[PDB]
């Protein structure tokens, strides 16, 4: 379960802090998958005392609420239940920008991924075998994807040296592209570890 | 120059107050109840929550409270999500909004029921401790302030399966700022609104 | 990946074999999910020899081609990198039968269920937390939980009893009623151990 | 007294012949090439596919091969997918096809690539090692029979990650049998048309 409380001392109304919560919790709650399950018990809550009496414009509004989101979203992928690597998937080159959540989302929460994450090994394959199965507009030729940097996919198939890349640090970025589109999105997730596992098969939670 | 700032929380605004207790809920003896109080002038509000079918009463009871728009308190528990408890269940977390608007009353400010927020974490299924809850209400309302050290305490008890609280503030130059806690390590991918 | 090549000397021609095979592969292998990753390799070919001269009647020939692969299942299941359970997830009394389907898979592919299940965790509670995430119809006040044949939870809450079922047996049933139709289906799945993660983050697969 | 049994596989019914051999395509050494030969008369088939968008190269060779609903054969390797392999990677299905038909056609039974099904499983992306393979075509094609020992080797040779083979047939009271091998035991969770 994830509980967020927020609160300020700018003044806006209701109707304010319901803009800035929704655009906020959509570009990042909604974007934060670290075990694809989604609890019975998760709430987001923004409250104004309006103590400074100042009322911003709403984009300082949003902006502001959006960057604190944001930030916790981070330190909550830092801290997951036995995280060793904080991945980030971004997809781009997408149909819409649906599709690339809904292909970024598919990559995140797929079990060999995770594993391949865990043990620092670029096994690129199982990440185009997770978005093949993404109900989405897709040409498996026209597929890049790059783990830190580096290329290890180019169109459909192996780049020269994929299998030599150095995912031994905590932070692994991928980027695919699927270059059917201009759609693009990122999530934030994390590994598949044994400490993962231990805590939540050695006692209830 | 808008800073960004970690270690300070939900107590970085103005016109807030926050602590957090050992109330007994989780056997560790650990922080596992606290309590946010907006301090007014003003006391608008904002929530989006759960999509799963299966929401837990304090969800129920507070997507109620929200559609006034307002909010003086919130009040949050770890060691119980009091998720699947019938209408018993949700008739804990109506005594528990009901127990802290009560305890404010008492501290000085005219709060009933409908002006409480609640929130839970931990596993699904169980009775919350009523007992150790209503006595942590009276304890954490009694030792709330609006220094830095209470949405620590406050951060710290809402945490179940996380080793490191989560907190954050905005400072804009325009001289207001945004405050931030969070928790949660494990079943963790929202789907909100 | 899954491959898979049935005989026959069954005279048959290929419309009599596409139906055999294609109503074996929905009741099946389709309901085969050991961890939510289809690959990109997944074939079943049936091939007749007509050797026996023997033309059977069709539901006879769909029937002795789904108690084959039926029985392969079984043994896939049984021997599913790092399986320490062996999971049945059935769900009965939905709206229809795909949405059953649907249910049971979403039960079968969490994260948080499989390990409660590796550690012989009765956790009901993430079984609901689960299903309810399932694009379905679905009246959280009706639904009931049982594990092997005993009852943890009914009408959406713990029934007595319920912390104290035995999962220690490799076998272990669980059976989700939805209350709200006659719609049902049943999942093969596998729990989430330390082996399993092991295999996938040692070495490359 | 309709039976079905374990033990036995694609070697169960008339008119099957089947093999396995090791081709060096494993670096254990371990048996990776399988042969299944349907001795006729009858030659008809049936297939279905992963659902993946991204389909490797035998997949979309074979869904090519049955539209004509005609097979005399199908050849299977472990060690290697032959997945996301491009043009390169069709062209070696390909050539896989017509060393089995070719060998076949040797060996005393005209053959065309086109009634060749061709099958690969491992890891995603490496090329295969097509003179290794291409000796094991020849070796296996020379080995097949239809004893059940046959069916047992082609169901070892098609393991990857599997520590036991899977091997089942059933025995019709009017004197016709459906036999089966299958393999799998991660990244499983098929999705077939
Ligand atoms: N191990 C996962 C526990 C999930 C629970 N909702 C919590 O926040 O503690
Ligand atoms: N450990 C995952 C391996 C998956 C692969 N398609 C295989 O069957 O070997």
């Amino acid at each position: 379960t994830m509980l967020c409380v927020l609160t300020t001392d700018a003044a806006a109304e209701p109707a304010a802090l319901e803009r800035a919560l929704r655009r906020a919790a959509a570009a990042t709650f909604d974007r934060l998958d670290i075990d694809g399950s989604c609890s019975t018990n998760d709430t987001v809550l923004l409250l104004s005392s309006g103590a400074s009496e100042i009322p911003p414009a709403q984009a300082d509004l949003d902006e502001a609420v959006l960057r604190v989101c944001d930030d916790l979203c981070a330190q909550l992928q830092a801290d997951a239940e036995g995280v060793t690597k904080r991945v980030t998937v971004t997809v781009t080159g997408a149909a819409t920008e649906d599709d690339a959540l809904v292909a970024a989302r598919q990559i995140a929460r797929d079990s060999l991924v995770k594993t391949a994450l865990f043990g620092s090994d670029p096994n690129w394959g199982r990440v185009l075998a997770a978005v093949g199965m993404a109900p989405i507009t897709l040409d498996p030729d026209r597929i890049s994807v790059s783990f830190n940097g580096a290329a290890v996919c180019v169109h459909g198939v192996g780049a020269p040296g994929a299998r030599e890349v150095d995912l031994s640090d905590a932070d692994i970025d991928i980027t695919v592209d699927l270059g059917v589109g201009d759609g693009q999105a990122r999530i934030r997730t994390t590994d598949l570890s044994h400490a993962y596992v231990e805590e939540n098969s050695a006692y209830s939670s | 120059t808008t800073r960004l700032l970690r270690a300070q929380g939900v107590t970085a605004p103005a016109g807030f107050r926050a602590a957090g207790v050992a109330a007994g809920i989780k056997a560790s003896g650990a922080l596992d109840l606290a309590l946010v109080f907006n301090e007014g002038p003003d006391y608008a509000a904002a929530g989006v929550f759960t999509r799963n079918q299966v929401k837990a009463a304090p969800v129920l009871w507070t997507q109620q409270v929200l559609t006034t728009g307002r909010l003086r308190a919130v009040i949050l528990n770890s060691g119980g999500a009091n998720a699947c408890t019938g209408p018993a269940g949700f008739a804990d977390t109506h005594a528990t909004a009901e127990a802290v608007a009560a305890a404010l009353s008492d501290w000085g400010t005219e709060t009933g029921a409908i002006e409480v927020a609640v929130c839970s974490t931990g596993l699904i299924g169980d009775r919350l401790p009523m007992d150790k809850l209503l006595a942590g209400v009276a304890h954490v309302v009694h030792e709330m302030h609006g220094g830095l050290v209470g949405g620590d305490e406050a951060a710290h008890a809402i945490m179940t399966t996380d080793n490191v609280p989560k907190q954050v503030a905005l400072h804009h130059h325009d001289n207001w700022t945004v405050g931030g806690m969070a928790k949660g390590a494990g079943m963790l991918a929202p789907s909100l609104a």
